[PDB]
């Protein structure tokens, strides 16, 4: 490393080479935190965890209790140990709170200001983080399994909402418009995702073993449906061109927006050309996921790839453009349903079933 | 009656199972969908009925 | 001199006592505090001796192991590293995976295991945060009496 | 006891469903059955027809 830091201060290399290495290399180093933790509220089980995108400081957790937790991530103490403190709650008492789970908690992209909550009491709520209070509720016909906003649109607010009903609904933050629907799948779906790169692109994920997307703007159904084999198994799409062999439970865009990591059902990721849906024949080995509803995993960003899956009660990190195995960070108790991965200190940040949210580190 | 209840967390209609473990004394309530368990002495008399009942006044006791 | 340690280390376990014979503890004592290699030898004899069927084998394991926790530090890293397995091997969270029999072995297992957690959460507890865990998720996920 | 881990516990049957099913049974298994199916073909129990 001496050798990195002299290499940058002469010129050889560029400071990029020394950030994205020591970025692996810490990612690498990822270790049960030493001096960190992490404040307990959550009657029951963490469902997913959010990190705001802009100045990664806050981090929203919603509990199978149906609360929402705000933290602070950042150590305002002086000493080397502390504990991320609940700055807010949506408790029990709260008039608002979530009547059932809370599966999906989403920070709003560009601005801190506001977030957003779905249940499987059938809502989506939107919060206004200052006040606390709900700034506007958008019903569903059925519960509510996923839910995401375009990280990326600074045009549109839509939120693709996915639920047990068939059709991916697109609520409008703007004039508040829930009844565009998109018609194609045939199951619950499971898991929805805006791509990074492109601004109307969404790719969703549904029980029906399918995964397509769309172009929202578009009057003509997805725009790809991914399939494994990309065509040896070629038959008249009524059935086929499944992207797994089982319920589509996992969505996730690599950083740059070019491939999209599925996880199934069929103990299966795989990664796919973003742009035609081919399968890249990534490995990726066994990847034991059994999960009935939605299961949120991240990728690295800022790194000489890596994705982080919940894999039973570990975490399974996998190169993604390899699918070479890095490791199991194993802390946790119950299963993982949730991790969140910091990308400006290369850490995180795992919820699972046993009540707990554990921080991972580099040692 | 009815052997399968709504669960209190999920909301989910006759997802809750009950298991009466006579010899034990004890009936576990689950649901199968969002796992949630809870464990309760029985009685020979005792059903599912007052097992879920068990699970529900446990639920609003602990959320005072 | 691996040998005479798994010798040493079946004839406490097996003999089924209710309570440590003291002078071969003493001999474990010694040769245990000899090398750390073979500490942690005499760790996978006991994980292995817990694996299998026997409430009395159980708990002459796990006492073994209270003892080397009280005494030893590396031994305390070593079993944090897998103390999810110690404690499904222990307290018998997993339903699935029942404690075998006697029925007083087992209660009597269950009873010093709790007690001996209790008191690892009162003394090691800040230094190892896992084990703060493992004693969290007992007392409130499994909802374990530790008044009992 | 499923042959996967996860497929189904339990599911509705629709009529669909089980005319395909008797669809494909074969001629000499449906006389297996007792069922000639010059005069009787299992998938004829279906109405598809009034
Ligand atoms: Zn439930």
């Amino acid at each position: 490393m001496l050798g990195f830091l002299s290499a940058r201060q002469t010129g050889l290399e560029d400071p990029l080479r020394l950030r994205r290495a020591e970025s692996t290399r810490r990612v690498l180093g990822l270790e049960l935190n030493k001096d960190r933790d992490v404040e307990r509220i959550h009657g029951g089980g963490i469902n997913t965890l959010d990190i705001e995108p802009v100045e990664g400081r806050y981090m929203l957790s919603g509990g199978s209790d149906g609360v929402i937790v705000l933290y602070d991530l950042e150590n305002s103490s002086r000493q080397s140990y502390y504990t991320c403190k609940a700055v807010c709650s949506i408790g029990r008492d709260h008039p608002d709170v979530h009547r059932y789970s809370v599966e999906t908690v989403q920070w709003y992209p560009h601005d801190t200001g506001m977030f957003t909550s779905s249940s499987f009491d059938k809502t989506l709520k939107v919060w206004d983080t200052n006040t606390l209070q709900t700034a506007d509720v958008f019903n569903f016909e059925e519960t509510v399994y996923s839910h995401h906003m375009s990280p990326v649109s600074t045009k549109h607010c839509l939120v693709a909402v996915g639920t047990r009903g068939p059709k991916v609904q697109l609520c409008d933050l703007k004039s508040g418009s829930c009844s565009h629907i998109l018609q194609g799948h045939r199951q619950e779906i499971l898991a929805v995702s805006w791509s990074p790169r492109y601004d109307y692109i969404l790719a969703t994920a549904s029980a029906d073993s399918r995964v397509k997307l769309w172009d929202v703007r578009r009057a003509s159904g997805c725009l790809i449906t991914l399939d494994q084999h990309n065509g040896k198994k070629s038959q008249a799409v009524e059935s086929a061109n499944t992207a797994h062999n089982g319920k589509v439970n996992g969505l996730c865009f690599t950083s740059d927006g070019l491939h999209l990591l599925t996880v199934g059902t069929d103990n299966r990721m795989r990664l796919w050309n973003s742009s035609n849906g081919e399968n890249t024949l990534v490995n990726y080995g066994k990847v034991c996921n059994n999960s009935k509803k939605g299961l949120k995993f991240t990728v690295s960003c800022g790194c000489s790839e890596f994705v982080f899956v919940p894999y039973g009660s570990t975490i399974a990190v996998y190169t993604v453009y390899s699918g070479e195995q890095i490791t199991m960070l194993k802390g946790h108790y119950k299963t993982v349903d949730c991790c969140v991965f910091q990308s400006n200190f290369q850490e995180l940040y795992s919820g699972s079933r046993d009540c707990n949210i554990l921080a991972w580190v580099p040692s | 009656l009815e052997t399968q209840f709504t669960c209190p967390f999920c909301n989910h209609e006759k997802s809750c199972d009950v298991k009466m473990d006579r010899a034990r004394n004890t009936g576990v309530i689950s649901c199968t969908v969002c796992l949630e368990e809870f464990q309760t002495p029985i009685t020979y008399l005792s059903e599912p009925v007052d097992v879920y009942s068990d699970w529900i006044d446990a639920c609003e006791a602990a959320n005072q | 001199m691996d040998q005479k340690l798994s010798k040493l280390v079946e004839e406490l376990t097996t003999s089924g006592e209710p309570r440590l014979n003291p002078e071969k503890m003493k001999e474990l004592k010694k040769i245990c505090k000899s090398s750390e290699e073979q500490l942690s030898r005499a760790y996978r004899l006991l994980i292995a001796q817990l694996t299998q069927e026997h409430a009395e084998i159980r708990l002459s394991a796990f006492q073994i192991v209270e003892e080397l926790f009280v005494r030893s530090h590396q031994f305390r890293m070593l079993v944090v590293s897998n103390f999810q397995e110690f404690l499904e091997l222990t307290l018998g969270t997993d339903p699935a995976q029942p404690l075998p029999p006697p029925r007083e072995a087992a209660q009597r297992l269950r009873q010093a295991t709790t007690r001996a957690v209790e008191g690892w959460n009162e003394k090691f507890g800040e230094a190892y945060k896992k084990l703060a865990l493992g004693y969290h998720f007992l007392r409130h996920n499994k909802k374990v009496d530790f008044q009992d | 006891h499923v042959n996967e881990d996860s497929q189904e516990k339990k599911i509705l049957l629709s009529p669909e469903r089980v005319h395909e099913i008797f669809k494909r049974i074969s001629d000499e298994e449906c006389f297996v059955l007792g069922m000639e199916p010059r005069y009787a073909r299992p998938e004829w129990m279906i109405v598809t027809v009034l």
